[PDB]
RNA sequence: AGCUGCUCCCUAGCAUGCUACUACCGC
RNA sequence: GCGGUAGUAGCAUGCUAGGGAGCAG
């Protein structure tokens, strides 16, 4: 706050108070260059501190609609990845099979869980203990829902590679044992 | 967290607009930020303007308001200037002491390593600050060496030869191994390990380290590692012992060494002793007889290079029990005969860039010439060992400058121990050359080497010098005088013997059209050491600071033990040489 | 939120009065304000005296109060110029140059693109400024050629004549194939898909692109798509090359593009080179020649 | 805060209104020292209250600075620090069936398994030279994690099984010496 | 990597309020 | 001599906002 047309009004007004100061003259010079002072006061009152506040005015609004630039930038952002990632994974589904399920239904609203069920081409077992592993997963062809499916790449905990030879009865104690068995839809 | 680079007093600072960002105390980096342009300063948190989009980037705009650090416009009224006092605000403020001269300082931070006053002023400056002087200078070059072109193949046109393009916008390097490339395999995911190849024209010829089949598209680059700073200065201080202390000597010595065992007399009674290692005395055999000397101590054989431990390697076959010994490289062909990775062995025989750290007895440092302050420093990073040996000899050969354009740089301030070499001496030297007869080794004696070398058998007339002017062509990072191999032309006629004197240049690329025209093999003049023949012939064909240096060409001259070829066009040499000369052709 | 149009600083004010939204900054945007009629300002909010029922749309009478844009009488005691410095209140204030010639880019926002001078202009003006002189170009005339009447089919006269009515208000575009048309069928839920027709007077020639039988009260359109902004300028920079940079030549030609190879011999070598085309000399048999020469 | 320029002003003040109280001679002659003092306390607490304000602003962001050095330089150092206690308490601890596998493991004596606490179950203790066989292994038996075990199967590197009877100190020097010595508790 | 609820500590801001000092104005 | 207003500083209360941590289901 220098470069308002009140500096140059109290600079004049002081430089006349301490030029006549200097020359003394009179009572009423005092007088006269005190309640000159005591005007010319209010006029760096308001000239130099509500213009002191327009600043943090606008300085908070320029803040406030930057923020919201970016706030509205990040939901541009955020669409794109949401309809890149729908329009990836659908990719995946569409088979004839689904058109072939839906297709028969009475009005085409077919349950969600029968979809992967006669959908699906590969399942993941996960078997506990050898036990389980023998009711439900021997050989390299076994049957589940209703289909025939055949074993490849089984897996363990560590997830490395464990061959078939290996899942005997008393072997079974040397692996990790949440056993991921994954198989394909055989035809 | 740490100390700063000159008052090293504790601090927390680190210049962020500066090369390698280190560590500066309060005033000490004040006296920094206003004497370079380095007008960034980075504490445990950054010293930028927090309120939003905001671009100021010199500490003085800044003042602190709250929990943050604000530029002139955006602070509240409660502020605080962070420059004040004539030291910025910074943890561990009443702990600095400040640098009287700090414009030294200052000079490295803005150097840009392009005169040879910079390198100059590299040596001149203190301890960790010319530590650091290495560090910038290193640094700077690797941020330099992939600023070129990537060297991408069009065209497979033959055997050892391949076509080249060039990324446009940023330079072609020099055709030289100096700059070795390295190439991986572009697919459809990324790019996978080819190898280090270095590339010359043809057509490109490509040098490659292994077999390999290349195809269209392929391209290398000159890879940098992550150069990490050092931690000890560049060697320990000297100091006298009474005695050879932790050393038991030996019962009988062999004849060979006895030149060399009054030698290791002295070496074993201090840490260190730099070794005025003239080419070719028996140099890997001084290294040898340590171990001769004393058996059960632990011999460190290191170099600069690969190709220069396995010198000392070679010597290790026939004098060391390999039982004893050690080959330390990482996963480049080398001698591998040796037990690769056993750490705690008596013998080791590795390369700076891979020696692990230990602690071992006696080091012997081959080529402490081709180092610069950084790996002679990190080697003490290595090793504090017992007692220091420093084979190698600045009047052979320097590492090769890139960044070094205007003036050479003088034998002393190649690195530090270039310093006392020739300002206290050398403490040690070998004075039998075992190579050299007594036309070349009386002529080196009286080059720079104090009038030291004395004869070994015989003035074999056979070495020529022969004066010529010629003409010089060159046109991108090479020089080619045809008329000088229009000299050899004719001199190699009526000589049914000199066919086998290996042709050595200080350009490769002009003895490549050479040997396009006569056949003879290849020699650089930069890295020729290692290897020694009888006949070599070779022309300097420049006058400028290339191979009219004394250094330079004094390994050219000295690798020839019966007779050698210099066709000297030069006045620098002629009436400092004296060969026999012949008339011209 | 980007760079301005003359000045290429970083604003966020778009002109809401012009034609195509471009960006604008501070010193740049008034400049705009002032030497045009474009009076209407769009920064990441719109810029209008937001007190309940105002209509003022010029800056100059709004003036900040609170948290909003307020006109004269609407607004606190407590307000602020907008318009000040020359320069009106938007985001990245002091990261703003300004134009020294704006009058070139108010011509272009002024512009009917109607008479010969406004095409000189279009050309003469800098990079995107005549870009923005195309942009706006195209997006006159499909605001255009919509606003002509709308060829609804009255009657079948037979194959390949019918007869047209237009509905009042705005006229006829012409008899040709310059205004393709578009049609879909009317039915009782919307209009589906005839495709693209062109008509002229028999009763009413119709040229359609493809064979269908029409019926009484199917309707055509000038359809327009939808003008997105550009990023590349007309044509990259020239460079020329010392050679022929990434290509492999040729082994062996053939005799009919001998008189084109010594010309593939120059184009190969540098960037981009404009083709004087005089009609039928060989002309895709010249690009052709460009395949035969290179064929990987 | 005494040593700010105002201060010099506001004491020449107070002496010059201890001077007139003192002599206490007009009624507006003082008060000017009303108007020129009452003012000499306004740019003097109002130089004097922000400084004041400043200093404890200074030290608020240090501390905080110093917290978040040590937050960053502790975090970084746990794979050290955590093994420094560890032992620090195992060594408080004073156990014997510890401080026997402790220094057994510092000279070799490494298991190859996890010690079974069962009166069955197996155990390999590998041991790599004879000096330490001589303490653990006499006889039959085996002493371990200050248990009894049973040697039943010593073997050497190379996988060959090597009998009892064979070891001793003229003949060690011609087996495979990282022994492998499975056993059984008692 | 959840939904609440209570409590402590630090800073910022606005408003309110209170008190003190200075200036202007008539009475 | 009073009042009022404009200022400046100090203080208190409270409300909001932001950050850290703890307890209970
Ligand atoms: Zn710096
Ligand atoms: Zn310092
Ligand atoms: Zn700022
Ligand atoms: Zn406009
Ligand atoms: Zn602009
Ligand atoms: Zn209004």
């Amino acid at each position: 706050f220098s470069s308002l047309p009140s500096y140059a009004a109290f600079a004049t007004a002081q430089e006349a108070y301490e030029q006549a100061v200097a020359n003394g003259d009179s009572e009423v010079v005092l007088k006269k260059l005190k309640k000159s002072l005591n005007v010319a006061k209010s006029e760096f009152d308001r000239d130099a501190a509500m213009q002191r506040k327009l600043e943090k005015m606008a300085d908070q609004a320029m803040t406030q609609m930057y923020k919201q630039a970016r706030s509205e930038d990040k939901r541009a952002k955020v669409t794109s990845a949401m309809q890149t990632m729908l329009f990836t994974m659908l990719r995946k589904l569409d088979n004839d099979a689904l058109n072939n399920i839906i297709n028969n239904a009475r009005d085409g609203c077919v349950p969600l869980n029968i979809i992967p069920l006669t959908t699906a081409a590969k399942l993941m077992v996960v078997i506990p203990d050898y036990n389980t592993y023998k009711n439900t997963c021997d050989g390299t062809t076994f049957t589940y829902a209703s289909a025939l499916w055949e074993i490849q790449q089984v897996v363990d905990a560590d997830s490395k590679i464990v061959q078939l030879s290996e899942i005997s009865m008393d072997n079974s104690p040397n692996l990790a044992w949440p056993l991921i068995v994954t198989a394909l839809r055989a035809n | 967290v740490g100390a700063c680079v000159l008052c090293n007093s504790q601090t927390s600072l680190r210049c962020g607009a500066c090369i390698r960002r280190p560590f500066l105390c309060c005033k000490c980096c004040y006296d920094h930020v206003i004497s370079t342009s380095h007008k960034l300063v980075l504490s445990v948190n950054p010293y930028v303007c927090n309120a939003p989009g905001c671009d100021v980037t010199d500490v003085t705009q800044l003042y602190l308001g709250g929990m943050s650090y604000y530029c002139k416009s955006h602070k509240p009224p409660i502020s605080f200037p962070l420059c004040a006092n004539g030291q910025v605000f910074g943890l561990y403020k009443n702990t600095c002491v400040g640098s009287d001269n700090v414009t030294d300082f200052n000079a490295i931070a803005t150097c840009d390593w392009t005169n040879a006053g910079d390198y100059i002023l590299a040596n001149t400056c203190t301890e960790r600050l010319k530590l650091f002087a290495a560090e910038t200078l290193k640094a700077t070059e690797e941020t330099f060496k992939l600023s070129y072109g990537i060297a991408t193949v069009r065209e497979v046109l033959s055997d050892r030869e391949l076509h080249l393009s060039w990324e446009v916008g940023k330079p072609r390097p020099p055709l030289n191994r100096n700059y070795v490339f390295t190439g991986y395999r572009v697919t459809k995911n990324s790019k996978v390990q080819i190898g280090e190849y270095t590339f010359e024209k043809g057509a490109v010829v490509y040098r490659g380290t292994t077999t390999y089949k290349l195809n269209v598209g392929d391209y290398f680059v000159l890879t940098s590692h992550t150069v990490m700073p050092l931690s000890a200065p560049t060697l320990v201080p000297q100091e006298h012992y009474v005695r050879i202390t932790g050393l038991y000597p030996t019962l009988n010595i062999s004849d060979e060494f006895s030149s060399n065992v009054a030698n290791y007399q002295k070496v074993g009674m201090q840490k260190y002793s730099t070794l005025q290692g003239p080419p070719g005395t028996g140099k890997s055999h001084f290294a040898i007889g340590l171990a001769l000397y004393y058996p059960s101590a632990r011999i460190v054989y290191t170099a600069c290079s690969h190709a220069a431990v396995d010198a000392l390697c070679e010597k290790a076959l026939k004098y060391l029990p390999i039982d004893k010994c050690s080959r330390i490289i990482p996963a480049v062909e080398c001698f591998d005969k040796f037990k690769v990775n056993s750490t705690l062995e008596q013998y080791v025989f590795c390369t700076v860039n891979a020696l692990p750290e230990t602690t071992a007895d006696i080091v012997v440092f081959d080529e402490i010439s081709m180092a610069t302050n950084y790996d002679l420093s990190v080697v003490n990073a290595r090793l504090r060992a017992k007692h220091y040996v420093y084979i190698g000899d600045p009047a052979q050969l320097p590492a090769p400058r890139t960044l070094l354009t205007k003036g050479t740089l003088e034998p002393e301030y190649f690195n530090s121990v270039c310093r006392l070499m020739k300002t206290i001496g050398p403490d040690m030297f070998l004075g039998t050359c075992r190579r050299c007869p007594a036309e070349i080794v009386d002529t080196v004696s009286a080059l720079v080497y104090d009038n030291k070398l004395k004869a070994h058998k015989d003035k074999s007339a056979q070495c020529f010098k022969m004066f010529y002017k010629g003409v010089i062509t060159h046109d991108v990072s090479s020089a080619i005088n045809r008329p000088q191999i229009g000299v050899v032309r004719e001199f190699l006629t009526r000589n049914p013997a000199w066919r086998k004197a290996v042709f050595i240049s200080p350009y490769n690329s002009q003895n490549a059209v050479a040997s396009k025209i006569l056949g003879l093999p290849t020699q650089t003049v930069d890295s020729s050491q290692g290897s020694e023949y009888d006949y070599v012939i070779f022309t300097q064909t420049t006058e400028t600071a290339h191979s009219c240096n004394v250094n330079r060409f004094n390994v050219a001259i000295t690798r020839a033990k019966v007779g050698i070829l210099c066709i000297m066009s030069d006045r620098d040499l002629y009436d400092k040489l004296q060969f026999t000369s012949l008339e011209i052709p």
